């Protein structure tokens, strides 16, 4: 009966959905024909959003390990009031916050948090507990891309937008699998390809999947060798004399990257000791157009081919596309480049091809970084929910930023911490060791998501000197492995906002009430605040300086600033409820949004007025004077480019984008004689990450009940294995029993195996290696050596 | 159906993986709860190819015109392009069907889903 606007709770594509509501129940989920992203189309997971909040498990009561008898890690799980739950959870905090202090409390958020949930978190962790130990799951996802963004453009997120799909002249997919992971975007790309036969698609991959089914230039390379191919193309652009001089001369700089960087592990592990130069990593050092060209020279077509395993004719096909100065290339990449021990380099290398040719910031010509989660952009990245970051591209290191944040958050000078927090991987390690003793996990299932769980994540969560809280909406292994599990109001049970891969920030009202006693993560954060006092947590010096910050309580100081209280319980659309506004007397979202909004607005990042986002189906940001920005850094398209200019990557002072000269390097772990198979890890159309939501929607579960190992039909015959055989995927770190599936969607090359990670019964992340891209610190889940019996 | 792929028994312990469930080939259409709920595929997919050069599905799922009458096999909504205009045949967006239409196996849901139907807010049953 009642249809409400809302963005898909999954994908970074950001499709608009129209939620059907009846009697406090979501009874239908259709495609929003008024949304620019999808325009009435969703994918399987989208249409079934209706069944996501309704598994019979939905956590309804906080659960502590021992109701009475006190609380014992190694206990039971018992119902317990919110107050009780917080009472215990606050005590544990205060203690840790006195024996080892801030560098011992830690949060792990997600690109699935609402814009204001990641903001309330950033605030609470930093302005409150004075700890920059806040990192997101996006660290496993967009770090690499974000990191390269700053380095090459000095500003985060893409300069293009989905509008490119319709304008492009040919698409290059660097290891992406849009067909299954960004369906509606793949639909948009397919419509362009099939509708205009002059268009050409090239998909590169480690194995053959549903995406290289639309390809005109189908390339299957060696895990990690994409680095070489990328340089060949650069060389080819240069050798054939098709560089866009006027562009390179006017809008570019060059540089060389540190070369013996070392697979982000623990110092102690060999690879790092051998890594002369792991102490810098991300060292730039300017250069010369001439030096770059010469570095790229080493990667001859003949050589690239040798390293990848691709017939040279195909690499000539690719190279050329990226070069006829009329083909509007449109490069797209997801976790293939991001979960790469040299991901930041990869990102860098794609931009180079575009910078060299001048194919950027124009409709159709664009290097688009696809983002994974719904708001890894809108929240994690933009609000800055990473260990080293603050809103609008600001760093915790820089004092001017720190100050700026302090001025807006109405805080005493020098309050915000200068130390860089523990990143995702580190966070697990510091947990294993005993450095972080209070841990709050939110909107993620890191016990399944994180790398090497058996080595450093599981023991770290069960370390008795540690207390672990997990806010979630369903059981989950992470929760099973925690000490306090707090119930959350999910998706449409709470008013929220997200930000998709093309800078589109969209909202949604609360359409239904959460089950039992569950409450939004926003609420959880804000309420847990009401427990600490400016005495208790802040340094005395700072207090001395400012009396009004004595007693108070982190809340009056963080959410009752008279800034976030600004707006009344009215101002909230007559229709539509808001549990976080019925409790509390203000309207949190509006307050947080508009406060957080002040960080951008002016300096790029312009968000529109809060209320506007509720009347429209998103606006891609710098929204200046109520007008969205499709292409950034182009005069006429971007308003931050001054009249007499053309292009100006204004993130950089000189307004020139960097071209990095970087060398191919090998993956942390390659197959041996003992472990002959490549272990590629990924996803499947029907399931979202942990399957905590999709494995509960019946049609999705039935469609693909459990995880499976994709293998080559002959690599099986040989070992005397058939389809359906119960195999052991083994590593120096762990084993799983999945069943073999040859003849499935993913057609593996000999020596390569693929297993999706949505199944908690089959924790592949026990098998996976802890290695990261030493610059971005994004772990690499796409390759390691594994044996099968 | 094994250790709640949802909760994982005493985690990381060592779990046996049940055998692949078998696809449901019995050609019976299933029945949905709301318009726009993608029908499930009641038959096999296996050898069916969806590529730049062919779409096995469109071979059986099409609408006949040129004056003749045959039973409809795709809804005309599969003819509208971005912008909603109705093209004279299935539009390329929609070409890769496997993106929205999923086949199904004999698998017992690890947990019941209390999603309710629009008419008679009774837990849905198809
Ligand atoms: N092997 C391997 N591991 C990987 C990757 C890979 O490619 N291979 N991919 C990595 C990447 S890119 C990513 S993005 C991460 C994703 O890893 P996670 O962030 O762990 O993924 P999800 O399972 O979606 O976890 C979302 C959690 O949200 C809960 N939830 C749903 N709604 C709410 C809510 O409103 N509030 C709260 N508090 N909880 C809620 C769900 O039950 C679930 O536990 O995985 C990473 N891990
Ligand atoms: N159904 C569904 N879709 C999703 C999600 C989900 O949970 N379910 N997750 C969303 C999120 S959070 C994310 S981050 C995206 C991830 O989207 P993708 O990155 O498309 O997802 P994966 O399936 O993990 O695909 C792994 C990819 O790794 C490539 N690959 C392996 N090794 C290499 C390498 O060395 N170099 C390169 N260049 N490529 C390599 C393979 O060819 C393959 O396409 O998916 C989004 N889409
Ligand atoms: C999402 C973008 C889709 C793609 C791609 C395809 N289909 Fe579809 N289909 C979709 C929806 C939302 C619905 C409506 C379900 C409801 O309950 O209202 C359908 C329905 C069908 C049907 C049933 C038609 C009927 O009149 O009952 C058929 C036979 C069908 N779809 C076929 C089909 C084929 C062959 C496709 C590939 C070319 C295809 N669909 C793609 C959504 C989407
Ligand atoms: C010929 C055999 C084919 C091919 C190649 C495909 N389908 Fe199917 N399909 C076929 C029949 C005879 C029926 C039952 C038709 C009827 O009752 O009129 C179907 C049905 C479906 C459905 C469900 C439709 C409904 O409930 O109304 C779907 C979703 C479906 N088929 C999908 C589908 C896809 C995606 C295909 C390509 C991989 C495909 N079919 C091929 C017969 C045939
Ligand atoms: S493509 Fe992504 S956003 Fe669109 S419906 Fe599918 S899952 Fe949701
Ligand atoms: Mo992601």
């Amino acid at each position: 009966i009642r249809w409400s606007k809302a963005p898909c709770r999954f994908c970074g594509t950001g499709c608009g959905v129209m939620v059907g509501t009846r009697d406090g129940q979501v009874v239908a989920t259709h495609g929003d024909t008024q949304a620019e992203v999808n325009r009435g189309l969703n994918c399987v997971k989208g249409y079934f959003l209706s069944k996501i909040m309704y598994g019979e498990d939905r956590l309804t009561t906080p659960l502590l390990r021992m109701k009475d008898g006190v609380y014992h890690k190694e206990g039971e799980f018992a119902p317990v009031s919110w107050d009780e739950a917080f009472d215990v959870m606050a005590a544990q905090a205060k203690l840790v916050l006195k024996e080892k202090a801030p560098e011992a409390v830690g949060m792990f958020g997600s690109g699935q948090w609402t814009i204001w949930e990641g903001y309330a978190a950033s605030k609470l962790m930093r302005a409150g507990f004075r700890s920059n130990n806040l990192d997101p799951n996006a660290r496993h996802c967009m770090a690499s891309a974000a990191t390269a963004f700053m380095r090459t453009f000095g500003m985060d997120e893409p300069m293009g937008c989905y509008d490119d799909f319709e304008a492009a002249d040919a698409f290059v997919l660097w290891g992406s699998n849009m067909a299954e992971m960004h369906p509606i975007l793949w639909s948009r790309l397919t419509d362009r390809r099939l509708s205009h036969e002059h268009v050409r698609v090239a998909v590169l991959s480690t194995f053959t999947h549903r995406s290289s089914d639309l390809s005109d230039t189908p390339i299957i390379f060696r895990p990690g060798t994409d680095r070489a191919i990328l340089n060949y193309i650069a060389h080819h652009i240069i050798s054939t004399g098709r560089v866009n001089r006027d562009f390179v001369d006017r809008h570019t700089n060059f540089a060389l990257g540190a070369t013996d960087i070392g697979y982000g592990l623990r110092p102690e592990h060999q690879l790092q000791l051998a890594a002369k130069g792991a102490a810098d990593a991300g060292a730039m050092t300017p250069t010369d157009f001439e030096t770059f060209a010469a570095l790229v020279s080493e990667y001859t077509l003949e050589k690239a081919a040798e390293i990848s395993g691709v017939e040279p004719a195909l690499l000539e096909e690719l190279a050329e596309l990226y070069a006829d100065p009329d083909r509007k290339w449109m490069s797209l990449w997801t976790m293939g480049f991001n979960q790469h021990v040299r991901g930041v380099w990869a990102n860098h290398m794609v931009y180079n091809l575009h910078l060299l040719t001048g194919k950027i910031s124009e409709p159709g010509n664009s290097p688009f970084s696809l983002t994974g989660q719904p708001f890894a952009c809108g929240t994690a990245r933009e609000v800055g929910t990473f260990a080293h970051r603050l809103p609008a591209d600001m760093v915790v290191t820089n004092p001017e930023h720190r100050a700026h944040a302090e001025e807006i958050w109405k805080l005493p000078a020098g309050l915000l911490p200068d130390w860089v927090g523990a990143h995702a991987v580190e966070q697990d390690r510091k947990l294993h060791d005993g450095e972080i003793n209070f841990y709050w996990v939110q909107v993620n299932n890191n016990m399944q998501a994180a790398p090497n769980i058996d080595q450093e994540t599981y023991p770290g969560y069960r370390n008795p000197e540690n207390f672990i809280v997990v806010s979630d909406a369903y059981p989950t292994v992470t929760g099973r492995a925690a000490d306090l599990v707090l119930p959350a109001a999910m998706w449409v049970e709470k008013e929220g906002a997200y930000g998709n891969a093309e800078r589109r920030t969209h909202f949604w009202h609360q359409l239904v009430e959460a089950p039992g006693e569950a409450r939004s993560d926003l609420w959880q954060l804000m309420e847990f605040s009401k427990r600490f006092t400016t005495d208790e947590v802040w340094p005395e010096e700072i207090l001395s300086a400012a009396p009004a910050y004595r007693g108070k309580t982190l809340f009056e100081v963080l959410f009752a600033n008279g800034s976030v209280d600004r707006f009344p319980a009215s101002d909230v659309n007559p229709d539509h409820a808001n549990h976080e506004a019925a409790l509390f007397g203000f309207y949190p979202q509006k307050g947080l949004f508009e406060e957080y909004a002040a960080f951008g607005r002016g300096h790029g990042h312009d968000l529109a007025p809060f209320d506007t986002y509720h009347e429209v189906r998103g606006l891609h940001w710098p929204v200046v004077e109520g007008e969205e920005t499709r292409w950034r850094y182009r005069e006429g398209f971007d308003p931050y480019v001054k009249p007499g200019e053309g292009l100006r990557f204004y993130g950089k002072p000189d307004g020139r984008a960097v071209i990095l000269g970087v060398p191919y390097e090998p993956p942390a772990e390659s197959p041996d004689e003992e472990f002959g198979f490549w272990l590629v890890t990924g996803r499947v159309l029907e399931h979202w990450h942990s399957g905590s939501m999709t494995l509960r929607w019946p049609e999705l579960y039935k469609a693909f009940p459990g995880a499976v190992c994709f293998m080559h039909p002959e690599d099986a015959r040989s070992r005397g294995l058939n389809r359906g055989s119960e195999v052991r995927v083994i590593s120096r770190r762990g084993e799983i029993r999945t069943r073999l599936e040859t003849r499935g969607r993913n057609r593996m090359p000999r020596g390569v195996v693929f297993v999706p990670w949505f199944d908690a019964s089959q924790l592949i992340n026990k098998v996976t290696l802890d290695a990261n891209d030493p610059i971005s610190r994004q772990t690499d889940f796409k390759k390691c050596a594994v044996k099968i019996e | 159906d094994a250790p709640r792929l949802t909760g994982a028994d005493r985690p990381m312990s060592e779990v046996a993986a049940p055998p692949l469930p078998e696809t449901i080939t019995d050609d019976r259409r299933v029945g949905r709860n709301y318009p726009e709920q993608p029908p499930v595929i009641p038959h096999s997919i296996e050898g069916y190819q969806l590529s730049v050069n062919a779409n096995r599905c469109l071979e059986c799922h099409r609408r006949q015109y040129s004056g003749l009458v045959a039973a409809p096999m795709i809804s005309i909504t599969h003819f509208q392009d971005r912008e909603g205009q109705m093209l004279a045949d299935v539009s390329p967006r929609r070409y890769f069907c496997t993106a929205c239409h999923v086949p199904q196996t004999n698998a017992q849901p690890l947990v019941t889903n209390e999603f309710r139907d629009m008419l008679t807010l009774m837990p849905a049953s198809n």
